[PDB]
């Protein structure tokens, strides 16, 4: 995964 | 701190150790692109070797959702007795 995966799941 | 500095606590759940790197690495000053290798590096290798060793068995192409999924409850799991 990318770090826009953490910012989409916790955004 | 450092993203480098993060890594998972030998019983701490999966989805506790996601949420410490995620905060970490948004603080970290790196470039996205740098951000990224960081998330699909990192991630899996300073887990724990419990989850480490279901997170390469469901292959790069899984979703966090899924990795959350597959490591519900390793170390645990954490009712009270």
């Amino acid at each position: 995964i990318t770090f826009e995966d953490l910012l989409d799941y916790y955004g | 701190t450092s993203i480098l500095d993060i890594r998972q606590g030998p019983k701490e759940p999966f989805r506790d150790y996601v949420d410490r790197f995620y905060k970490t690495l948004r603080a970290e000053q790196a470039s996205q692109e740098v951000k990224n290798w960081m998330t699909a590096t990192l991630l899996v290798q300073n887990a724990n070797p419990d989850c480490k060793t279901i997170l390469k068995a469901l292959g790069p192409g899984a979703t966090l959702e899924e990795m959350m999924t597959a490591c519900q409850g390793v170390g645990g799991p954490g009712h009270k007795a």
